[PDB]
């Protein structure tokens, strides 16, 4: 389990960094590790997503990435769309 | 004499082409071959002289009338 | 920092977690970045949050092309246009006057510093594209265009450097992507849209004459596959001949299939490829060659027998390919000199069937049959040629190519010298236009030969 | 090997003009192919529009077959020791191991 | 493969048995980047 | 310290040989002997 804490915005995609960050994902699908990241589209948790999304379309048959997101309820901005009215929320 | 230097004219030219192809490598004929073979590779690949029947029926409908891929690269 | 060029200090001090921005906020400096030529910025403020393909809009793009955009690189595209034009060329020219008087904007603004040489530049926005193998091999074409322009040999010399880094750049990124997977890599081969004319890896390889590219394994196997069709390459060739000599053997077994399917599609597949297309046709031309030898030496009563029609067809079906072959290529269908002698066969076929038509005229026949033994040569030499070209189908076809041309040249000037000891024989020899023009060309044909 | 291939094609186009000369001199199938087979190699080694005719298809033959000639004689400098050192232990060693 | 060759009895027949095992396998054009693979290591074990 | 050889029995071997074996490469060889035998291929298709 990999419990990435890092910036929450304002993340430079240097290649050291970039590179960093893809081998840990490389990591955590080889070793079927869970990412423990904050559930915001912003800095390091997007490149984070990204780079998942990135491997799972490159190796499909592989065994899939589970990256969750901890997020606080209380800061998401596109709400009353998650509640329910079998139910899928278009965020 | 002009038996000799139209001899030696044509057999020059004789050697030039016997000679020539070495003057000016696996690229140069592999893609040569590419061409070849795909040339012949877009036909309609039907054997003859049954192709015929393609031709007429391709004539008479002429007469008639994407993301993964761009994400794995 | 930016109007001095001063990258490590912009990152060192602008760029930092303790200030804050945002992706709209540098739109302008990424603008001015652009255009005046700081690719080591533009990459930075690529990689510092903002967004290229919102960034450039369609009013962006107007202002690059309209008055960042050198005149001296619009006359070499208008030279190019007008001297050596071509499809991609067309698609380029119409982009440029549509942006100087979906849309793919990232495609616009690598063109434009694809044209301009900004080889920086260029590869910043590159490493943004979406289909970069086809936008790698574009830029090959487009910059190999440009250098055939002569006005500027020094801006000639750069677009060919250009070209062949793209070139690389495609290789590369391709070899990569085959040796990932196979499949894949083979639809992104494969892939077209309207992005660069419509056009496809393959055909803009071709088209710029990418060698490099063409030459890769993963492009030699991917014609290898298309070149067996559903047959798998590991079968023997011999087998394959053999299946196609005994027809029932297909579906035996005997020859293994790339995939699986009913009895039907076994020989379907087997009859579509273009491997055993080629076989059959080489095989039924040799038939064809026998029946036409049967019925010159044992079927010529002055009447059309069976055999007669047989041949008629078969080479009414020639014709029918040969006139496809004229429609697929063109006018540079008429160049390699051998395509035309299968034409002029075809057409002197043409010729001893209406004089063999003329019954009762002895002189009619007797034309039409040497008409037919003429032609009979000609078929046999184009099947020698078809012989020829198949054994040095591999690194002897540029050879066999090269000596073609030259022995043909060599051949053209002992006949202009044929053509002047004739003269001079029947200048010194004997003293009817007609007959000085015939003894002047078959005078020195059979003297010495 | 390749003066072979370039033989064998001389001899295809040979049959090609036995074929076309038994067809405009002459008019019994082993007589025919007797006569097919037999008569360039004896001829060789021993009518107003088909002159230029005739004379551009000899032009186009003597190109194919004059190619072939020289592909026969160029043909192995294209595709050092270790190769013709293989060769000679295998032809060495064929023969040793009577 | 080299750290198990390094152990054989037979290092020399080893390494020319697996030259010719790998020189076949690169026959195989079911995957040509596995035929490349074992082309390049038939190479490494005729060059030991 | 360790012995290869004695380490290297033949539940080892099955093991390695029946669970650790690539379908691929299984797929690859049984290709190879259909159209590409050889004595070599064939006493490596019987070792396996
Ligand atoms: C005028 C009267 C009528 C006409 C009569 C005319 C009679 C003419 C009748 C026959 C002669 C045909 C000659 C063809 C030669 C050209 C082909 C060639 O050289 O390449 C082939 C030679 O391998 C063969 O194709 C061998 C053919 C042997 C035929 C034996 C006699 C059959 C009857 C194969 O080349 P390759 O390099 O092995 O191919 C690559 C291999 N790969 C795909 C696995 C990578
Ligand atoms: C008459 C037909 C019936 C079966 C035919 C044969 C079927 C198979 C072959 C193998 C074929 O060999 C290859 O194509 C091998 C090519 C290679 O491996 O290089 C040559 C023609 C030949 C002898 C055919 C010659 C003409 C034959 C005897
Ligand atoms: C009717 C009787 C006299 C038998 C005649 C047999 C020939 C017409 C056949 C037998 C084997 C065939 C050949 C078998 C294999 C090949 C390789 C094949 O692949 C290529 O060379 C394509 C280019 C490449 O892939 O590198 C091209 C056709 C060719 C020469 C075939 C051409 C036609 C051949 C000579
Ligand atoms: C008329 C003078 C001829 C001199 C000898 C020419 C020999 C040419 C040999 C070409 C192979
Ligand atoms: C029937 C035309 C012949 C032209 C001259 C051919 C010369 C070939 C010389 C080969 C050494
Ligand atoms: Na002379
Ligand atoms: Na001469
Ligand atoms: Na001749
Ligand atoms: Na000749």
């Amino acid at each position: 389990v990999i419990s990435v804490t890092g910036g929450a915005k304002n993340f430079a995609l240097k290649p050291r960094m970039r590179k960093i960050f893809s081998r840990l994902i490389y990591i955590a699908q080889s070793k079927g590790a869970w990412i423990l990241t904050g559930g915001t589209h912003y800095g390091l948790m997007k490149y984070i997503g990204e780079v998942v999304r990135d491997n799972t379309i490159s190796r499909s048959s592989e065994e899939n990435i589970v990256a969750i997101g901890i997020a606080a309820w209380g800061m998401v901005s596109n709400r009353d769309t998650l509640i329910r009215n079998y139910f899928l929320a278009q965020y | 004499c002009i038996y000799m230097l139209s001899t030696n004219i044509l057999l020059v030219n004789l050697l030039v082409a016997m000679f020539g192809y070495t003057v000016g490598n696996d690229q140069v004929w592999k893609f040569q071959r590419y061409f070849l073979v795909q040339e012949y590779c877009s036909r309609l690949n039907i054997p003859f002289p049954f192709i015929v029947f393609a031709y007429f029926y391709m004539v008479v409908k002429k007469c008639f009338k994407d993301n993964e891929t761009l994400a794995w690269e | 920092l930016l109007e001095w060029n001063q990258l490590d200090l912009a990152n060192d001090e602008i760029f930092t977690n303790d200030r804050r921005w945002e992706s709209a906020d540098l739109q302008e400096v990424m603008f001015t970045a652009l255009i005046k030529d700081r690719p080591k910025f533009v990459r930075l403020f690529l990689e510092n949050g903002l967004n290229l393909r919102k960034f450039l809009t369609h009013d962006v793009l107007t202002e690059l092309f309209s008055n960042h955009f050198s005149t001296l690189v619009y006359r070499n595209l208008q030279i190019a246009k007008n001297s050596y034009n071509d499809a991609l060329l067309t698609f380029v020219w119409k982009l440029v006057a549509n942006f100087r008087r979906t849309r793919h904007p990232l495609q616009a603004l690598f063109i434009w510093a694809i044209l301009q040489n900004k080889k920086e530049l260029s590869k910043v926005i590159w490493e943004q594209t979406r289909g970069c193998t086809l936008a790698a091999l574009g830029a090959s074409k487009l910059l190999k265009t440009l250098a055939k322009v002569k006005n500027d040999i020094n801006a000639a010399g750069e677009s060919e450097e250009l070209a062949n880094e793209y070139e690389t750049r495609a290789v590369e990124l391709f070899t990569e992507c085959y040796s990932s997977d196979e499949d894949l890599a083979e639809q992104l081969l494969v892939y077209s849209c309207e992005a660069w004319g419509g056009s496809n890896c393959l055909e803009l390889a071709v088209e710029a004459t990418d060698q490099h590219f063409i030459a890769q394994p993963g492009v030699q196997n991917f014609l290898s596959k298309q070149w067996y069709g559903e047959i798998s390459r590991d079968t023997k060739n011999w087998k394959i001949i053999l299946c196609l000599f005994i027809i029932p053997l297909v579906g035996c077994g005997f020859v293994s299939f790339r995939k699986k399917p009913k009895l039907l599609w076994y020989y379907v597949a087997f009859f579509t490829s273009p491997f055993v297309v080629f076989s059959w046709n080489v095989v039924f031309y040799i038939a064809f060659l026998l029946l036409f030898a049967y019925v010159l030496l044992m079927d010529f009563h002055s009447v059309p027998h069976p055999p007669e029609l047989v041949l008629y067809s078969l080479v009414f079906v020639l014709f029918c390919d040969e006139v496809r072959q004229w429609y697929v290529n063109g006018v540079n269908y008429f160049t390699d000199l051998w395509n035309v002698m299968d034409t002029l066969g075809l057409f002197y076929f043409i010729a001893g069937i209406v004089f063999r038509l003329h019954s009762s005229n002895k002189s009619s026949l007797y034309s039409g049959r040497v008409i037919f033994c003429l032609d009979y040569i000609i078929f046999t030499l184009r099947l020698i040629h078809i012989f020829t070209v198949s054994r040095n189908l591999g690194p002897k076809i540029i050879m066999l190519q090269r000596m073609l041309i030259d022995v043909f040249f060599f051949l053209f000037l002992f006949a202009v010298w044929m053509v002047a000891f004739g003269v001079a024989r029947q200048g010194i020899l004997r003293q009817r236009w007609r007959w000085i023009f015939r003894s002047v060309i078959y005078e020195p044909y059979l003297a010495m030969f | 090997i390749d003066v072979f291939f370039f033989l064998f094609l001389f001899a295809v186009w040979m049959v090609a003009f036995g074929v076309a000369r038994q067809g405009i001199l002459r008019q019994r199938w082993r007589w025919i192919f007797r006569s097919v087979i037999y008569e360039p190699y004896l001829a060789m080694f021993g009518p107003e529009w088909i002159t230029i005719p005739l004379v551009c298809i000899y032009m186009l033959s003597t190109n194919i077959l004059l190619v072939n000639l020289l592909v026969a004689m160029f043909g192995y400098t294209v595709g050092n020791d270790q190769v013709w050192k293989f060769q000679r232990y295998f032809l060495v060693q064929e023969y040793c191991s009577r």
